[PDB]
DNA sequence: TGAGATTAAGTTAT
DNA sequence: TTTTTTTGATAACTTAATCTCA
């Protein structure tokens, strides 16, 4: 009758148009809209929805790996960045492409993914990869406007555009190994590359092709390599003496590699790729064995135990070094944004997050932990579910429990200064 | 004008709508009196000065703070306070409606607006004074000014009151009658107007009858009237024609009546007799406004309500009379089926239950047999109800089973005489009862005689006085006149409103007198949470005195001792790990001490969290605790009310209104804990629960383990406050009155939310029962603290503990003796449930008592018993599967009717509604009725039961069973079967029997 | 296609096929009221009954739905007259004409828009007087409209305190919408957008829109 | 084709 | 010749249908 039911139909109609690429909380919206409309109108057509299942395989057709004939258009050729694709709808931070749980990012490309995603309404979801800490956009599906356009605005903001290419001839081309190899050779694209895909007008579901070829040789062992701040990631090394992607931790654990033997990695023209399909529990215990005691696994990559202080602190909330209280509350209380960043955060949040442990392993452990505290602060701890004690991560992290209680204490006493 | 007492309150429905009172005076004048009608707005004054349209009237409410009663998830100790504005509010009068966008107080209605803003009680009895009163009409006045006029109040005097209980009864040919084929054939009223005379009189449809039959009638003494202006209301039996017959009842419903009574008369009789009125002539009732300008026809309008959970479905219709002048029409059906709890709501079965008396055996005879009541057969006052029933009674029910025609009656000064047409039984003393009789009325219907008219009328006038009886025994009036007091509304809907609904009232009384406001903003979230805790019983046969021990309105006072109410909740402080929970604890261990702050340990309302303690104010009294405590007080008065009472009548009157304060508080409290309603709290809903359940435990632990030697008792535990400390001695050991020579140990073996079981050594009633007693006193004087008390309700012998929720025992009460009889008491066990059988009752009753009777011999050596107990159950079985004797009324099961189904297509539903869609009568959305199992009777037995519920078929009054369809005895044989191997110790036995004719495997609890 | 065999005055049933589980009871329901219908001159023409029960049901998505019809003159059909001097019709006509933006439109037999049946909830009426048959139709109307609603994915029915009880008079869950006419609401339907409301109803529930520009006469 | 776990509905105690 | 007001909670048991692995 009125017009506020109106908009709110309106909008309950306009989410379940886009819920393939969703999260929990447009989950909820969608299922308090329609029990209010199933309660006030007495019969909804559509029900509610708790599988949260994300597909976008659907947007794409099969995978071509053998010679194809391109049919007549404008083509424009980019290729697809290797690595675990993050998907985002909008307003939130970026999701994982199967598996649900957003992954929290750095506040600058939070601001790209405000700014940059959906111009007005024409692209669905930007399709996010990240790879050795760099996050860098590939295809995205696009209904309104084209990626072109989508690109020249991610580029006029500054964004890393992937190479793309513009293609009018057709004189029935046929698509073979060696015009991918000249397209590979004339992108450059010194970043490890999957597979391709081109954009052509009218149709809206997008085609992917890649070739390869499997040569099937050998492995010889694993080794770690840095990145950046604590960040470390496997490698594996061959004979030759080049290195084969390992896209994360969990790939790893899926091929279980442990000794040289002989596994399946495929070679492009310019990198090699481990397998994607394949004891067990242990492969994970095996591997911190081989590479050291003083190493843990956390999210999608490594991390080893160190000596925390002033400087993790100084490190993570972007200022110089520290020497004494007095100086350090001063900085503090001169810049507004670090000041307001603190009060925002809780204390254990913003201690954890300086030794970059894991969210839930950390959590665990300390639920199965018993603490004493005064004064506001923490001096002694013991343990008493040791049975959680197997994973040898989570022993890693509790080597260095004094740094971290040392660390707390240091937050408490001055933000009990800055109040 | 001078004293006048209120009946009934009603507002018009035209055009210009008026509020009207309709008073009696001292001598017996009707006076009514008229107000303008306004509705009403709470604003600010910033608000008020701001509508650039004047409003009408205005008046200044004070000065008032309103509060947001939001509640917000803390994560730290940083707890900001509630938002509390004071302003000076206008409270405006509109003759239209209005659409202030910034409006409190936005729940309560117009009408009470008008009752607490003009101070004026619903009920009750005023000095009024001519200078605000205008004489509009001949008994009509009109007042401008209700608050001025009604300043005045004096104490209550009595009225005489007009009555009129009506009941008619149709000629139907199937099974129920039309108003377009089938006419009325009777109609019976019991009149009785201002100067107390009653009178009853039956209207006979002379179209029904011939010629040579109205002469015989005539000659009998039967006035044939052939108009309705010669009719008198002086004669019990006229004969008349259905036009003037339909006259009559107009005018007699058209008058000023103060009570228009029937039993279902809402659905069936008032609306059969106004459709035969505007088919046969075309005419209609008319009800005028006490003005004389509004005149409405009688149309009789439907009210649905909904329940408030799954998709809230359809669950109660209530049907109604429209009238503009004061008289209330009463439908008692669906008073009864709101009121009381029974297997069935038909009129037979309402009167059985209600009407019974123990009659003593005076004389013998070939065909017939004499009784006798009063009061030293049965309680005093049974025999005069009885009595008193009997003046129009026809047949009596003896041992439930057999139906008697009266043959002789005769009302004594303390009881009745009856003289029953009933076979010679054995004893002295049995069971009489006013309920089904032995009559068809099809088949007397089919063949209407002299004789048949003249018994039908005599049913029909004992029908129409059933009502008044019924009318008497529930005490209506008094009942009205009570909710009207409480609940400040109109004696027209007192009985028509639920518990979120009635207490709006006191509500908004009490809003006013503590000048406050409550708003919400944000939107409410709903999340589960635990509720009273139950113990597992130790044992399943005791043969042992169990003492039981109770909380006196547990909830209730629980909300009155933390003072738990939306608005006075400082905040809820949640954890996610240890540390921030230890510091967190640390910090609130100080920051608010408990002499005046309260803090509740709750469970994690999301699994991430590991922790959650609501704080709550105890410093100024929140609104639900001082809604409960007027409840309790108006509970506590009427128990004592109950006290001084000698009669059964007023008794069963006394604690039927006592039950309904209690139930109203505990729905009280159970709205604080809704979401919908406007008094939303979460946090209060889970202390209250939390609160009990640590109070229950720390009288089990207390209790538990507790022996008495010499003149001391010891305690298990330390006298210690489980939620913080107290000045008070926490010894266990406490002095007791008994004497020297008592030894005992007690044993908690059993509770439920309040109650706890304590197992006693002992066998004796009387020594029970004073250490029972003395125990009580012990823990209300030392035990418990502040407003928690405690009472001993009673004894329990031979006590069953079937499962967690079901015993059976013998109960003897506080006020009693070994001498006494102990009273045989079921909960949850299949004797109470409306849905098992009525031959499971009987037979699970006998194998009950031979097995505490084995029990308590001395028994259970071997397997014997069990043996025994198969062999009994076997062939009992084969020879009720055999003979085939019981008749469909012993395998009859109940259910009641509705809408509300998470699924649409229930299995449950498709049996009402193909009921309803090949049958005329209609099973109601809250309609109670039977249904059976049966399968075709050329069907052996079956050992694998597939392929059931859809068996199952409605069965109505008027359903016998051909020779092709027989009672599915595996269904009621399985059941049964089931429950007795339970209450067994061995095993392979019970599964070896179990297995042979049922192809399924044994549960065992 | 056929008819039906009553002994009354009528005698004329335009009983289709998709109405076969119809007929078997609503001559039960009305065989015992004809005779007492037909005693007194109704508004509407005792000859036309039953005219909406020959078309097929299969087809349409919402159904309007009127408590009775119009007190004097009567097509059968809710909303067909060749006066255009109303209450009720002219200011839906209005609101439709602000929805569509079309001035120019003479008639508009709502019966022959696709996808729209019009239904009157009371069959019949008196000269004048309104309302005076409520006996005469219950339990016929309430079947029918069971009937027509159980085919339905969204029922439109004007008014607040008349369709009132209609969530307990059918068993079967389906999307109901009740409007408001003005009468004491100054002109108050106007405000009553529900012509959107149920086109998007339509899209949710992923069925074809209705447009409101079929059923115009020039 | 059996056992066993799950879900919906009904009833009572509190 | 057609219109304002509704709506207590959780816990524990039995019986039956329906789907999945073996
Ligand atoms: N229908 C009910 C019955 C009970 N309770 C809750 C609140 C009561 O405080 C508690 C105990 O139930 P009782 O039946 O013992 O009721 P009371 O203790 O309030 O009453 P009494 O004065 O008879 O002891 O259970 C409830 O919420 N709803
Ligand atoms: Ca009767
Ligand atoms: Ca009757
Ligand atoms: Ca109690």
């Amino acid at each position: 009758t009125s017009s506020a039911d109106l908009t709110n139909l309106k909008e309950l109609l306009s989410l379940y148009k886009s819920l393939r690429f969703s999260d929990s909380v447009a989950i909820e919206k969608y299922n308090s809209l329609v029990e209010w409309g199933t309660s006030t109108y007495w019969k909804i057509g559509v029900q509610k929805v708790t599988n949260v299942e994300t597909s976008i395989s659907d947007y794409y057709d099969e995978v071509k790996n053998k010679p194809f004939n391109i049919d007549p258009g404008y083509y424009i050729f980019l290729p697809v960045y290797f690595g675990s694709v993050f998907i985002y709808s909008k307003g939130k931070n970026m999701v994982e492409l199967g598996s649900g749980n957003s992954f929290q990012i750095p506040d600058e490309i939070r601001s790209a993914c405000n700014k940059v995603l959906d111009s007005d309404n024409g692209i669905d979801f930007l399709r996010f990869v990240l790879l050795n800490n760099r996050w860098i956009m590939e295809d995205a599906i696009s209904k309104y406007q084209s990626p072109v356009n989508i690109f020249k605005l991610a580029s006029e903001y500054g964004l890393n555009i992937p190479n793309y290419l513009e293609i009018e001839i057709e004189e029935d081309t046929l698509f073979d190994d060696e015009l991918y190899s000249i397209m590979e050779r004339s992108f450059d694209d010194t970043f490890p590359k999957i597979s391709i895909s081109y954009i052509k007008l009218g149709e809206l579901k997008r085609q992917v092709v890649d070739f390869f070829k499997f040569s099937f040789m050998y492995i010889e062992s694993i080794k770690v390599d840095r990145i950046g701040d604590n960040i470390f990631i496997p490698s594996v090394i061959t004979k030759s003496g080049k290195k084969i992607l390992v896209k994360d931790v969990d790939h790893l654990i899926r091929s279980k590699v442990r000794e040289h033997t002989f596994v399946k990695v495929k070679k492009k023209n310019t990198f090699s790729i481990l397998y994607d399909y394949d004891t067990r529990g242990e492969v994970i215990k095996r591997i911190i064995d081989t590479i050291g005691r003083d190493y843990y696994v956390n999210g999608k990559y490594f991390s080893k135990v160190g000596i925390a202080g002033l400087k993790q602190l100084t490190n993570k909330l972007d200022i110089n070094e520290c020497a004494t209280v007095d100086e350090l509350v001063d900085e503090i209380n001169k810049s507004g944004t670090v000041k307001r960043k603190i009060k925002n955060q809780s204390v254990f949040d913003l201690s954890r997050e300086c030794l970059g442990y894991p969210e839930a392993d950390f959590i665990t452990l300390v639920n199965n932990m018993r603490f004493k505290i005064e004064n506001c602060k923490v001096v002694n701890f013991n343990i008493e579910n040791t049975n959680c004690l197997n994973n040898p991560s989570i022993e890693t992290i509790y080597g260095n429990f004094n740094q971290f209680v040392s660390i707390f204490n240091t937050v408490t006493d001055v933000k009990k200064r800055l109040f | 004008g001078m004293d006048v007492r209120c009946i009934n309150w009603f507002e018009s429905h035209g055009e210009n709508r008026f509020l009207y009172l309709k008073s009696r005076c001292r001598n017996g004048e009707t006076v009514f009196i008229r107000f303008p009608h306004y509705f009403y707005y709470v604003v600010t004054d910033e608000i008020y000065q701001s509508l650039s349209p004047p409003p009408f009237n205005a008046r200044p409410m004070g000065k008032m703070r309103t509060i947001d009663i939001d509640e917000t998830i803390s994560y730290n100790l940083d707890i900001k306070d509630r938002k509390c504005s004071v302003a000076d509010m206008w409270l405006i009068e509109e003759p239209k409606k209005r659409s202030i966008q910034n409006a409190t107080m936005d729940e309560f209605f117009n009408i009470s607006w008008f009752y607490i803003s003009n101070g004026i009680s619903p009920d009750g009895c005023y000095s009024l004074d001519e200078q605000y009163l205008t004489k509009i009409n001949n008994g009509c006045y009109h007042c401008d000014d209700p608050r001025n006029c009604f300043a005045k109040e004096i104490p209550r005097f009595d009225i005489p009151r007009s009555y009129l209980f009506l009941d008619i009864e149709c000629h139907f040919d199937k099974k129920f009658p039309s108003v377009f084929i089938n006419p009325i054939s009777h109609t019976s009223y019991c009149y009785i107007d201002l100067s107390g005379k009653r009178l009853l009189f039956t209207l006979i449809n002379e179209e029904m009858l011939t010629e040579q039959e109205i002469q015989e009638a005539v000659d009998r003494g039967c006035l044939r009237i052939q108009s309705l202006m010669e009719m008198d209301y002086e004669r019990e039996l006229v004969l008349c024609s259905e036009i003037v017959l339909l006259r009559i009842a107009k005018q007699l419903l058209e008058l000023t009546f103060d009570y228009v009574v029937t039993f279902n008369g809402h659905n069936f009789d008032l609306r059969y007799i106004t459709n035969r009125l505007e088919l046969l002539t075309g005419e209609k009732i008319i009800f005028r406004s006490p003005d004389k300008k509004e005149a409405v026809h009688l149309c009789i309008y439907e009210r649905n309500q909904s329940s408030h959970k799954g998709v809230c479905g359809m669950a109660n219709t209530t049907f109604h009379v429209n009238n503009n002048n004061g008289t209330i029409f009463f439908d008692l059906y669906s008073f009864i089926q709101k009121s009381e709890k029974l297997d069935s709501y038909k009129l037979d079965s309402i009167s059985k239950n209600a009407f019974s008396c123990m009659g003593k055996v005076l004389n013998r005879g070939v065909r017939e047999m004499t009784f006798i009541g009063d009061d030293t057969t049965d309680a005093k006052g049974k025999a005069d109800t009885f009595a008193k029933v009997l003046t129009t009674g026809n047949y009596v029910t003896v041992d439930e089973d057999i139906i008697c025609k009266v043959i002789r009656k005769d009302i004594l000064e303390n009881g009745f005489k009856v003289v029953l047409s009933c076979p010679t039984l054995p004893n002295d003393i049995y069971k009489l009862s006013f309920g089904k009789d032995d009559i068809d009325l099809a088949q007397m219907y089919k063949d209407y005689n002299l004789n048949i008219a003249l018994d039908m009328a005599r049913y029909c006038i004992h029908d129409a006085c059933l009502c008044q009886y019924l009318w008497e025994y529930y005490g209506v009036e008094t009942k009205t006149d009570a909710g009207a007091a409480t609940y400040v509304l109109p004696q027209s809907m007192v009985f028509e409103y639920r518990a979120s609904t009635i207490i709006k009232g006191p509500l908004l009384k009490l809003l006013l007198e503590t000048k406050t406001i409550l708003v919400r903003s944000e939107t409410k979230q709903k999340f589960p949470y635990e509720g009273g805790k139950v113990f597992a019983p130790k044992q399943k046969m005791f043969s042992n005195n169990v003492l039981i021990f109770d909380y006196n309105s547990l909830y209730p006072n629980v909300c009155i001792f933390g003072n738990l109410s939306p608005e006075t909740l400082v905040g809820v402080v949640v954890s996610t790990n240890r540390l921030e929970e230890e510091i967190n604890n640390q910090l609130l261990l100080q920051k608010y001490p408990p002499p005046r702050y309260i803090t509740v340990h709750c469970e994690p309302r999301l699994p991430n969290l590991i922790s959650e303690i609501a704080i709550f104010d105890r410093s100024i009294e929140g609104t639900i605790p001082r809604l409960l405590r007027t409840f309790l007080a108006e509970r506590a008065r009427y128990k004592k009310m109950l006290k001084q009472a000698t009669s059964s009548t007023e008794k069963a009157i006394y604690d039927s209104m006592q039950y309904t304060y209690k139930i109203v508080a505990n729905s009280v409290y159970g709205l604080m804990g809704f979401r919908n309603s406007a008094l939303y709290s979460y946090a209060s809903a889970k202390s209250c629960t939390s609160i009990g359940r640590r109070m229950i435990l720390y009288l089990e632990s207390v209790l538990n383990g507790a022996e008495l030697s010499n003149g001391m008792l010891r305690f298990a535990n330390t006298l210690s406050n489980p939620f913080y400390m107290d000045d008070r001695d926490i010894n266990p050991i406490v002095k007791t009155s008994l004497p020297i020579d008592y030894r005992f140990r007690f044993r908690s073996v059993y509770g439920d939310t309040d109650s706890v079981f304590t197992e006693i050594d002992s066998q004796d009633v009387d020594k029970s029962i004073e250490i029972a007693k003395e125990l009580e006193r012990l823990i209300n004087s030392r035990v418990l603290f502040n407003n928690f008390k405690i009472e001993f309700e009673a004894v329990y012998k031979n006590l069953i503990m079937q499962s967690k929720k079901k015993y059976t025992t013998m109960k003897y009460s506080a006020s009693s003796n070994s001498k006494s009889v102990p009273e045989r008491i079921n909960k949850g066990t299949s004797e109470t449930r409306r849905d098992v059988s009525k031959f499971h009752k009987n037979m699970i009753k006998t194998y009950k008592t031979r097995l505490s009777e084995m029990l308590s011999e001395g028994r259970m050596n071997s397997n014997q018993v069990c043996i025994d107990i198969l062999r009994s159950l076997e062939t009992d079985l084969r020879s009720e599967f055999d003979s085939r004797s019981s008749p469909l009324e012993l395998f009859m099961l109940s259910r009641m009717h509705h809408s509300n189904y998470k699924s649409a297509d229930n299995p449950n539903m498709y049996l009402v509604t193909e009921y309803n869609k090949n049958n005329p009568e209609t099973i109601e959305l809250g309609e109670r009725y039977y249904f059976a199992y049966i399968c075709p009777a050329n069907v052996p037995w079956t050992k694998k039961l597939v392929n059931i519920k859809t068996y199952e078929t409605i069965i109505d009054r008027s359903f016998k069973l051909g020779s092709n369809q027989r009672i599915f005895y595996e269904v009621y044989f399985k059941r049964l079967t089931s429950e007795i191997v339970n209450l067994l110790d061995n095993k392979v036995l019970c599964i070896s029997f179990f297995q042979r004719m049922f192809g399924s495997r044994p549960t065992f609890y | 296609m056929n008819s039906v065999t009553i002994s009354h005055a009528p005698y004329t049933i335009t009983y289709h096929d998709d109405w076969e589980p119809v007929m078997s009871q609503l001559v039960e329901f009305y065989n015992e009221v004809a005779s007492w219908l037909l005693r007194d001159e109704t508004s509407p023409i005792p000859d036309k009954f039953f005219i909406q029960l020959k078309q097929p049901l299969r087809n349409k998505r919402v159904c309007v739905c009127g408590i009775d019809p119009y007190p004097k003159d009567g097509t059968g059909v809710p909303f067909e007259s060749p006066n255009f001097t109303k209450k009720s019709i002219k200011e839906i006509a209005s609101s439709i004409s602000r929805l569509t933006g079309v001035i120019d439109y003479k008639g508009y037999n709502l019966n022959i828009i696709d996808g729209v049946i019009p239904w009157n909830y009371y069959l019949s009426c008196k000269l004048g007087e309104t309302k005076s048959h409520a006996i005469y139709w219950d339990k016929i109307s309430k079947l029918l409209l069971q009937h027509i609603t159980k085919h339905v994915s969204v029922l439109y029915c004007l008014g607040k305190t008349d369709f009132s009880n209609i969530r307990a008079k059918l068993e079967s869950p389906v999307t109901t919408i009740v409007g408001y006419h003005p009468a004491a609401r100054d002109h108050q339907f106007e405000k009553d957008r529900s012509f959107e409301i149920i086109n998007v109803l339509l899209e949710l529930d992923n069925k074809t829109p209705i447009n409101w520009a079929q059923g115009f006469i020039y």
